[PDB]
């Protein structure tokens, strides 16, 4: 509920929103490789 | 040798041999080890 009024703060809601951004941005890019876990593959598959 | 009669008896015995594929056969026997499990193969990646 609280928003930085001065620009001296402006820049540090500015910044920390952007760090914020990239942050969850790269969690859920990054956790979709990981819910869908790649199975067990035991590097034997035919007789070739 | 500097002259020989097995020269062209080669020469004629070599084109048979990749036209019925076997010097194919034989280069795919050889020189194909191991897949070396390449680059594409990240199956992780914790962002570091
Ligand atoms: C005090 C903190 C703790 C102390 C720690 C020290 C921290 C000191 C911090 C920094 C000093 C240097 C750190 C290390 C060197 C990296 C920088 C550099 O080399 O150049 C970089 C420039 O990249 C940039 O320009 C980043 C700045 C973006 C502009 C921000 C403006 C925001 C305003 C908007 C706000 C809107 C507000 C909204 C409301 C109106 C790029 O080069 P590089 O690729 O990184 O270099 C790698 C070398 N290589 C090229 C061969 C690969
Ligand atoms: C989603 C909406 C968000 C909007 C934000 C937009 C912000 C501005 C967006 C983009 C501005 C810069 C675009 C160029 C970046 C390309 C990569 C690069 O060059 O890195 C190189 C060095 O790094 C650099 O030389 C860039 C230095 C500045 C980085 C900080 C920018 C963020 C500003 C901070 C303020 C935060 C936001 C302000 C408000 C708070 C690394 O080397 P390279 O990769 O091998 O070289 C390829 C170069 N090429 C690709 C050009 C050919």
């Amino acid at each position: 509920e609280l928003m930085p009024k001065a620009l001296s703060t402006r820049i540090v809601g500015g910044i920390w929103w952007f760090f914020t951004l990239i942050i969850i941005s790269s969690y859920t890019a990054n956790l979709a490789a990981f819910l869908t876990v790649e199975r067990m593959e035991s590097p034997i598959d035919s007789a070739d | 040798p500097m002259g020989s009669p097995y020269r062209d008896k080669i020469t004629i015995a070599i084109l048979q041999l990749q036209e019925e594929g076997k010097l194919h056969m034989m280069k795919e026997k050889w020189w194909r080890g191991n897949g070396c499990p390449e680059e594409e193969s990240k199956e992780a990646s914790a962002l570091g």
